[PDB]
């Protein structure tokens, strides 16, 4: 009934994200004209996407579907902290790549003497581990509820699923560490970047339409426009669930945690395929 | 005096055209069509060699194998070992354009120069383990497009002002002028007796010029486009010939006539380089289209295609014993096939 | 054994400082300096310092030009020219002032003419399809003299200037005559209408008036070089 | 003049180029198919030797 619909679609999703991953990394990977080391970050991030597909989906798939629990409060703990630390993942590689982009259209001329290998692979060494450290000090360490015990108490006097519980302090320093900075920062970068291509494009079609006789709004829109509506509201529920008496139904929750996963999903197919160099190779391999 | 000279060349030109065609009684497919057909060749890859910044232009084995030099834009005349794929010397050019690369045939100098108009010897094995240039061969007023050892003491160049010029390496001196081309010319090729060399210009023609009279033979023609490479027949009585044609061809020094021609219709691009093995039966040639496909001597039927390179293929060049086929691209990777 | 051990300390040597090599090699700009014999070029060239390519290498704002003199070449047929395929740009300097004076050759028509055909060789070789010019304008006080002082005008060589006005975007902000900017709008004109015939936005032609002795052509070649290399990268990302 | 001395030299070279002697494309043929197997015995590159000579193994 509703349920094998649910499963069909969450299903397609699952396979979709991982098809899409493996295609990327195996492109990236196998290929030798692509080994700039700005696709070393994606293939990081494509691994990341695929990490996040092949370990924890199925689990809250199942979750989400029968609202209940049949596994263990460890694993449970496990599940949890490898999904705090794989969506950090893919947000702190998509902050890196919006840098990376800054310092090759605003410095045209330092761009491959600042961006060298060595920079690249210590982007991607502190996008992993700051992520594990944090989210596994705060799983592991008894933190996120250690500020009232009260409230947690209340909290599992009913359901029985495990639902991630966030004080007032941890929900803040959760909202102010993944989310915040990196939206930030990706703000300015692409508004910088869309003034700098507005005024080039200004000047270029006022030459060539003197001497005859908007891509740039049309590509940050995309991205922008599918990473805040795919990860806002449900960091604003989150943050806004502690100062209120959590009167949130959980059927807000599910739509709001698949609308991340959907996100990992469509990351390969905006900053991947969406560019006619990474084409001609894919079909350079056919 | 004019329209006299112009009327008794081409009468004299009228005549030749008739005394080669006279020489013709049939063709060489003709002759060998009664032989087993060469196979299905297959090469595959053994080793990479890596390390280079730029697009090779040129390289050359040398005199027993398992060495071989190779010259990039960069300015590196890197000289690799064939059996580890290690270095021994990373000698610094001065110019950053080099298009040509001769390793000795004892072994002992390498010579290197492009757009500087002057040839350098640099000399490997001195009293320290330092490699130091030893002479700079000056008096061209063109682009260095080729150059060949013909012995310890004496140098053949050919440079871009259409002028062949023999150097002799003690006091870098010229001693023969080998003049007449009008094109340019960018291929240059010995011969087993290191008496006889041949040079493909622009003008789509090639001359067999002699080291010892230091005047021109014979006068081949055919093509239809630039020379880019030349290469003499093992035997030493016929060399293959490559164009911007998607054509290679076979002449004679006996007949002087031009034998049995390659072609395929599905190729369109141009010959970059073109060497023969030790019998004499395969003919590798390089393309523009980005691999490197090996023809028959005999029947002109492809035997195989040497794909696996991202670039343009520059240079080409088959080892003395026949163990080894090596082709540089502008991949920056030295590839040694098996 | 210890004949392996030599070779495998030879081979880090050498990689040791192949390595400093790639990391200086990419810090630098390739550039051509195309041009005519007459014209200015070895003037620009010493100053750029305070028998073919004679590089010559000068640094400003802590980045490094890489830069050639090639006029030492033949004439016709340009093989040379498919190995400079990956430089940034090719300045062209142009002297203005040669409307009267003719080459050596006699019947060899005016030296604008000649640089208009090596212009239009330059701007529509198929290699030279993805890289900009640098369009240099010397000798500019020279052809102030001559048209100011009467003598043989540009009509009598130049048909055309007749059905010619000066253009709305003309500054002259030195103020000196109108009769001078005239002349030297015109000139200008010649090379854009050879530039704006070809396009379709893969290669720019960055025209400017300069004398040879004066200063400021480092700071004029370093803006061009952040303007190509800017636009360039903005049409990878599909930008721009 | 200087343009015709060059013309008469190209002339007399082509002169010296026709007195050549010659030979039948049919001889030359055979030769060059005769030595087409007289060496092809060794032929390292054209019959595959056993991977043991090689010293270009993996
Ligand atoms: C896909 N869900 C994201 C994950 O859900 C648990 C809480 C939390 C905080 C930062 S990211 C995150």
């Amino acid at each position: 009934d509703v349920r094998a619909s649910l499963y069909s679609l969450m299903v397609l999703i699952i396979l979709t994200t991982l098809v899409g991953n493996l295609i990327v990394i195996v492109s990236i990977s196998h290929f030798k004209q692509l080994h700039t080391p700005t696709n070393w970050l994606i293939h990081s991030m494509a691994t990341v996407d695929f990490l996040l597909g092949c370990l924890v989906m199925p689990y809250s798939m199942v979750r989400s579907a029968e609202h209940c629990w049949y596994f263990g409060e460890v694993f449970c703990k496990i599940h949890t902290s490898t999904d705090i630390m794989l969506s950090s993942a893919s947000i702190f590689h998509l902050s890196f790549i919006s840098i990376d982009r800054y310092y090759a259209v605003c410095d045209p001329l330092r761009y491959k003497a600042k961006m060298n290998i060595l920079v690249i692979c210590v982007m991607i060494f502190i996008s992993w581990s700051v992520p594990a450290v944090f989210a596994f000090g705060m799983i592991f360490l008894e933190l996120n509820f250690k500020g009232a015990e009260e409230i947690y108490y209340k909290h599992v006097h009913c359901r029985g699923g495990c639902s991630v519980f966030f004080s007032k302090i941890s929900g803040v320093l959760t909202f102010m560490t993944s989310f915040y900075i990196p939206g930030s920062i990706m703000l300015c970068v692409y508004y910088r970047i869309y003034l700098i291509a507005k005024e080039q494009a200004r000047l270029i079609s006022d030459a060539n339409q003197k001497l005859q006789i908007r891509k740039a709004v049309k590509t940050l829109g995309i991205v922008m426009g599918v990473f805040l509506i795919c990860w806002c509201p449900f960091f604003i529920c989150t943050v806004m669930d502690p100062f209120l008496h959590y009167i949130i139904p959980p059927t807000l929750n599910d739509v709001l945690i698949w609308f991340g996963y959907l996100n990992s999903t469509f990351n390969p197919m905006v900053y991947a395929f969406f560019y006619p160099w990474f084409r001609k190779a894919l079909k350079m391999m056919l | 005096e004019l329209d006299q000279l112009r009327q008794e060349a081409e009468q004299l030109k009228n005549q030749i055209r008739d005394a080669r065609k006279a020489c013709a009684d049939a063709t060489l497919s003709q002759i060998t069509n009664n032989i087993d057909p060469v196979g299905r060749i297959q090469m595959r890859t053994r080793r990479t060699l890596r390390g280079h910044l730029a697009k090779i232009y040129a390289m050359h084995w040398g005199t027993d194998s398992r060495l071989l030099v190779s010259a990039s834009q960069d300015g590196k005349l890197i000289i690799w070992d064939s059996y580890t794929t290690n270095k021994v010397h990373a000698i610094p050019l001065r110019s950053s354009w080099v298009m040509t690369c001769a390793y000795a045939p004892s072994g002992n100098y390498v010579a290197c120069g492009g757009l500087d108009n002057i040839c350098s010897i640099y000399n490997l094995k001195t009293r320290e383990g330092n490699v130091r240039v030893s002479r700079e061969l000056a008096g061209h007023t063109g682009y260095l497009s080729c150059c060949r050892f013909l012995d310890d003491n004496q140098i053949v160049t050919s440079s871009g002002d259409t002028t062949c010029a023999l150097w002799d390496i003690e006091t870098g001196q010229q001693t023969t002028t080998f003049t007449g081309h009008t094109g340019d010319v960018m291929s240059l090729s010995l011969a087993p007796d290191t008496r006889l060399f041949v040079s493909g210009a622009c003008d789509a023609s090639a001359k067999l010029w002699d080291v010892r009279e230091g005047m021109c033979r014979q006068t081949f023609t055919g093509h239809e486009s630039d020379i880019n490479a030349i290469c003499f027949f093992p035997n030493g009585n016929a060399f293959a010939t490559g164009s911007d044609d998607a054509t290679c061809r076979l002449f004679d020094l006996r007949a002087d006539q031009e034998l049995m021609t390659y072609s395929h219709d599905n190729i369109i691009c141009g010959i970059t380089s073109v060497s023969f093995s030790k019998s004499g039966r395969l003919l590798l040639a390089g393309y523009d289209d980005f691999n490197c496909n090996v023809w028959d001597a005999l029947k002109a039927d492809r035997a195989g295609v040497l794909a696996g390179h991202d670039n343009r293929v520059s240079c080409l060049g088959v080892t003395d014993d026949g163990m080894a086929v090596a082709t540089g691209s502008w991949d920056s990777f030295l590839k040694i096939w098996n | 054994r210890n004949e392996e051990k030599a070779q495998r300390e030879a081979n880090k040597k050498i990689e040791k400082q192949l390595q400093k090599d790639k990391q200086v090699y990419r810090a630098t700009h390739r550039l051509l300096l195309l041009g005519a014999g007459e014209s200015g070029k070895n003037t620009i060239v010493k100053q750029m310092r305070i028998s073919g390519i004679f590089e010559t290498k000068f640094q400003v704002d802590k980045v490094n030009f890489h830069m050639f003199d090639v006029g030492a070449q033949r004439d016709e047929r340009r093989k040379w020219i498919q190995c400079f395929n990956d430089v940034t740009a090719i300045i062209f300097v142009v002297a203005s002032s040669s409307y009267n004076m003719v080459i050596r050759e006699d019947n060899q028509t005016n030296r604008l003419q000649a640089a208009l055909k090596l212009f239009d060789s330059i701007w529509n070789n198929k290699w030279l399809r993805d890289t900009s010019v640098i369009l240099f304008l010397n000798k500019q006080d020279l052809l102030a003299e001559k048209v100011l002082a009467g003598k043989s005008k540009i009509e009598d060589y130049f048909p055309e200037f007749a059905r010619y006005t000066t253009p709305e975007d003309a500054t002259p902000e030195p103020g000196e005559d109108p009769r001078v900017t005239r002349a030297k709008y015109f000139i200008r004109d010649e090379f854009l209408r050879i530039s704006t015939a070809s396009g379709d936005g893969r290669h720019y032609c960055y025209p400017h008036f300069t004398c040879s002795v004066d200063t400021e052509n480092i700071r004029r070649v370093f803006n061009d070089c952040r303007d190509i290399i800017q636009r360039m990268h903005l049409r990878q990302y599909e930008l721009l | 003049t200087a343009s015709i001395a060059q013309a008469r030299k190209l002339v007399e070279q082509l002169k010296m180029e026709a007195n050549i002697d010659r030979i039948k494309v049919s001889k030359a043929a055979a030769d060059l198919m005769a030595y087409c197997e007289a060496h092809a015995k060794e032929d390292p590159l054209l019959t595959p030797v056993p991977a043991s000579e090689n010293p270009f193994r993996e």
